[PDB]
RNA sequence: GAUAGUGGCCUACCAUGGUUUCAACGGGUAACGGGGAAUAAGGGUUCGAUUCCGGAGAGGGAGCCUGAGAAACGGCUACCACAUCCAAGGAAGGCAGCAGGCGCGCAAAUUACCCAAUCCUAAUUCAGGGAGGUAGUGACAAUAAAUAACGAUACAGGGCCCAUUCGGGUCUUGUAAUUGGAAUGAGUACAAUGUAAAUACCUUAACGAGGAACAACUGGAGGGCAAGUCUGGUGCCAGCAGCCGCGGUAAUUCCAGCUCCAGUAGCGUAUAUUAAAGUUGUUGCAGUUAAAAAGCUCGUAGUUGAACUUUGGGUCUGGUUGUCCGG
């Protein structure tokens, strides 16, 4: 069955970023891929820390099944990770969320647009809006 | 004595006496030269494009006497004219003149290919048809 | 060309930082600093690669920019700050400090230290004069300049620095039966001791160099560097000597106990 | 000109569904069986190609 | 742009097109060994020649150099590791005359007949190619694979594969339901 | 004089002289230079447009400001070129930057998504970057192999028991074009991933192999050079064909078919160039006739040169080998 018994190898605890980083292991007996989430939640009961002290990302199996391979950061609080870990996994594990960043082409014509006005010309608007009534 | 020197200070006269004479290889010559460039219409040019005139057959040589299927061609990329040939027995009427056409060379190397005078290149690609689909009919052959 | 150069590719860097030839393309410039560009060491690089502390760029100017590293006390914010040789680099959280010394082969290796030693820098002398005021001053290779040097110190010694205010406690002078210390090219990486203070003038100096097993061998001279006296050299230099072993040799080593 | 003929001519026989020739690896398996199993039944030398006619 | 990625050939096309007494040779190695085509054939013969270059070029200085002692000596270990020699010949001579069908002797086609369970190697071909296997517990893909000479004793089928502790499988299984189960 | 400065760098006044047949500038380069690539006994010959290292260039040519730094070009000025909007009064421009189009060609793709990587930028961790990152277009080359495999049968020559003939003839192909389960990825798809978004794999729920099928291919089948006088048609025309030579009334070559024959997602064709070439030979050619000994000498330049000076005897050994029952 399922059953797993997870593992870390390399382990390295350092205060430089609050936090331990690992490789994770994982068994797949008899079942594809065993669901992130999951391993979180194992790794709160193994670490007892706060169940959202956990990043594991990176995984790839072993081509016919057997076991699979991450890395594991579990951060000491909560804080420093919402400080300096990149927004895009916080995104993903659904702690934080995902600004609308205006799409690529939206920000370029939006910016060189603004480049060609001088000075917040609501003067400009209205004297344009008279002159071409002219 | 094997006249040419060889005493411990020869570098010299080797080098000048071997680099005149590399010109007897003529491949050397054609390659220096670069006449293969300059003139042979086919710039280096492992094929062309160009345009039919009309069709033409000209008598073959000694004993395999036959009229042997030919074709005149004007290039386009210099605008200079061979004649050319058709493989693979009809599709001698797949020519269509004023349809353009795509040349290729022999394997003699410019040098006359079995018994036909004056001629240099088959044709694989033609106004976008390979004569081998249409001459086993796999595509089909638009017309121009 | 027409002004200096701000980009570095992947290719162009030095082998001895160990690079990976994969996974991006774009390899640090060290910061135009104290020591020379093509052997400086960038303290990113000494991080993700070799300690792999930081895993990502943001996580390199993140652990820098809160202030938990100094480039011997002092701060040093950037990034592609050029750390250099023998320096002082302390990480006051996990409590650990680092020596820029080299290993057996001939690349930057880690290595903590006692914090007592970690007070101080070892480093190499190349200039002494007299500035406005007839002043006397020193230059060191290693970045610092001192005014109002001990007074006997011609060129090429070694003077200990202390780093914590810019003041000598000791130095060393450079005479045969002296532990003495290499930073060349072919053969860079090996302790050893003068046998023999060749001079040659006229243009690189030379000498010639046993080792601690009779195994000799010839270097130019600035990249020579002395270390302390015999049987005592003042760093406290990593397992291996310098001493450039036999592959046989090696090869019995690595697999003698084989558990690794 | 008088060309395109032969064609023409030629008798328009049709393809013979064969069984399947075993395209691949089963290919080199059976060469090997053919040649090199049965040394009897010569043909003077052995004659690869026997026909009936 | 990116650091650049390299080539490596790992087959050559010999100068004699056409000679009856190979052909027959390589078809021969097929059927005592099951080989998919001649490739196999090629690829093992450039890794032969470039051994026995190596081999040329070692013996072509003299003895007691460093340079043999540590290559010659590392090339057999890796040799002697693999299981072609053995080790009564450990003299990195008779290296000098491996004779191709030697290599092909470890391949886990003929590895498996000689090791049996595989009951006219061919069929192992069927076992092998496609995933019914057991090796490392890694399950190999490609009969050209050099066992290691220590692993083969774990050399078995895994969870997968049935008849060795696995469920039938997407055929089997619909035949027992459809009649076996009812 | 100018230059951060040396200097015929420029100017004045004298000196008028450097250059080389161990190649001067000239002319061309289908050449930016090079670390390298191909080639495979050993020398060597060719390619270097570029993943690097530099160099030069951003229409072609002059001049300049700014700035530590630019003769810059996503900075500007200005001639002759390209030229983009009008109210006939100058007007924003320079894609050899990304992505597409334009004419041209033997011919090269998407007006893709992105700063998570990589790192780099300027007041700086956040902001910025068609630099580049993740995908599509991707048979320019590569590495790995899916193209079914095993059983119960009713046969031949020989494997094997003997001889008129139980077959105690048990293997084979010929072939059965008998017969059954076994097993799959090729393809389809929820899920976890996995790349932040985004391959795809990998796991993978489930579907999905019993013959047409989920269908191998291009070239040959006279000699190299691997297998045909087996069958039909055409018959000096057609067509073949790298060479030879097949074409003129049974083609063993054509046109088909069948049977065979190579490598196997690959193969042939086409051009340039390497081994074979010892037909560029320096290591390695020939020179009486065949591809030439200048008609003979002189005779500068290289190119080469007679022999002859410390032998020889003694020197303790410094270490190591043929080395000395083998620890
Ligand atoms: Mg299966």
């Amino acid at each position: 069955s399922d059953a797993i018994t997870i593992r870390t190898r390399k382990v390295i605890s350092n205060p430089l970023l609050a936090r331990k980083q690992f490789v994770v292991d994982v068994l797949h007996p008899n079942r594809a891929n065993v669901s992130k989430d999951e391993l979180r939640e194992k790794l709160a009961e193994a670490y007892k820390a706060e169940k959202d002290a956990v990043s594991v990302f990176g995984f790839r199996t072993q081509y016919g099944g057997g076991k699979s391979t991450g890395f594991g950061l579990v951060y000491n609080s909560v804080a420093d990770a919402k400080k300096f870990e990149p927004a895009y996994r916080l995104v993903r594990y659904g702690l934080a969320e995902k600004v609308e960043k205006a799409s690529r082409q939206q920000r370029k014509q939006r910016k060189n647009r603004g480049k060609k006005i001088f000075g917040t010309g609501k003067s400009i608007a209205k004297k344009a809006a008279r002159r071409n009534a002219d | 004595g094997k006249g040419k020197p060889r005493g411990l200070n020869s570098a010299r006269k080797l080098r000048v006496h071997r680099r005149n004479n590399r010109w007897a290889e003529t491949t050397y010559k054609k390659r220096l030269l670069g006449t293969a460039f300059k003139s042979s219409p086919f710039g280096g040019s492992s094929h062309a494009k160009g345009i039919v005139l009309e069709k033409i057959g000209i008598e073959s040589k000694q004993p395999n006497s036959a009229i042997r299927k030919c074709v005149r061609v004007q290039l386009i990329k210099n605008g200079k004219k061979v004649t050319a040939f058709v493989p693979n027995d009809g599709c001698l009427n797949f020519v269509d003149e004023n349809d353009e056409v795509l040349l290729a060379g022999f394997g003699r190397k410019g040098k006359a290919k079995g018994d036909i005078p004056g001629v240099r290149f088959k044709v694989v690609k033609v106004s976008g048809v390979s004569l081998l689909a249409l001459w086993k009919e796999k595509k089909e052959k638009p017309r121009s | 060309a027409r002004g200096p150069k701000k980009h570095l590719k992947r290719l162009a860097a030095p082998h001895h930082w160990m690079l990976d030839k994969l996974s991006g393309c774009y390899a640090p410039r060290p910061s135009a600093g104290p020591h020379k560009l093509r052997e400086s060491l960038p303290l990113i690089v000494f991080l993700r690669n070799r300690l792999k502390y930081a895993l990502n760029g943001r996580e390199v100017k993140a652990i820098l920019m809160q202030r938990h590293v100094k480039v011997d006390g002092k701060v040093r914010t950037d990034t592609t700050f050029p750390a250099g040789f023998m320096d002082v680099i302390t990480l006051e959280a996990t409590n650990e400090n680092f020596r820029l010394v080299y290993d057996v082969k001939g690349r930057f290796a880690v290595h903590r230290i006692t914090d007592e030693e970690a007070s101080y820098k070892l480093a190499k002398v190349k200039k002494v004069q007299l500035g406005k005021k007839g002043i006397p001053y020193v230059v060191t290779h290693d970045g610092r300049t001192i005014r109002y040097p001990d007074p006997n110190i011609k060129v090429n010694d070694t003077v200990k620095v202390d780093l914590a205010t810019g003041t000598i406690t000791d130095f060393i002078k450079f005479d045969t039966g002296k532990l003495v210390y290499v930073t060349g090219g072919r053969n860079l990486g090996r302790v050893g001791t003068i046998v023999h203070r060749e001079r040659h003038e006229g243009g690189f100096d030379l000498v010639h160099i046993k080792d601690s097993l009779e195994n000799t061998f010839v270097t130019r001279l600035n990249n020579v560097f002395v270390i302390g006296e015999p049987g005592r050299p003042w760093i406290s230099l990593p397992k291996g000597k310098g001493i450039k072993l036999t592959i046989s040799e090696e090869r019995d080593r690595r697999r003698a106990q084989h558990g690794l | 000109a008088r060309a395109g003929k032969v064609k023409s001519q030629t008798p328009k026989v049709e393809k013979q569904e064969k069984p399947k020739q075993p395209k691949g690896r089963a290919y080199k398996r059976l060469l090997y069986t053919r040649r090199f199993v049965n040394v009897t039944l010569t043909n003077g030398k052995r004659k690869m190609n026997p026909s009936p006619s | 742009p990116r650091a650049p990625r390299t080539y490596s050939k790992t087959y050559s096309t010999p100068k004699r097109p056409y000679e009856s007494a190979r052909l027959d040779a390589e078809l021969k190695l097929a059927g005592e060994y099951g080989l998919k085509n001649k490739r196999e054939i090629y690829r093992i013969s450039f890794q032969l020649s470039k051994i026995r270059r190596a081999a040329r070029d070692l013996l072509t200085r003299d003895e007691k150099d460093p340079k043999r002692l540590f290559e010659g000596n590392a090339l057999i270990r890796r040799l002697v590791r693999i299981g072609v020699l053995s080790e009564d010949k450990k003299k990195l001579d008779y290296v000098l005359a491996l004779k191709v069908e030697d290599f092909l002797e470890r391949r886990l086609q003929t590895q498996v007949y000689k090791l049996g369970l595989a009951k006219s190697v061919h069929h192992a071909r069927v076992l092998i190619s496609q995933r019914h296997i057991a090796v490392g517990k890694q399950i190999v893909n490609i009969p050209s694979f050099m066992v290691r000479l220590e692993s083969e004793k774990h050399i078995d089928f895994a969870r997968t594969s049935p008849f060795g502790g696995a469920r039938p499988g997407r055929v089997a299984r619909k035949r027992a339901a459809a009649a076996g189960g009812e």
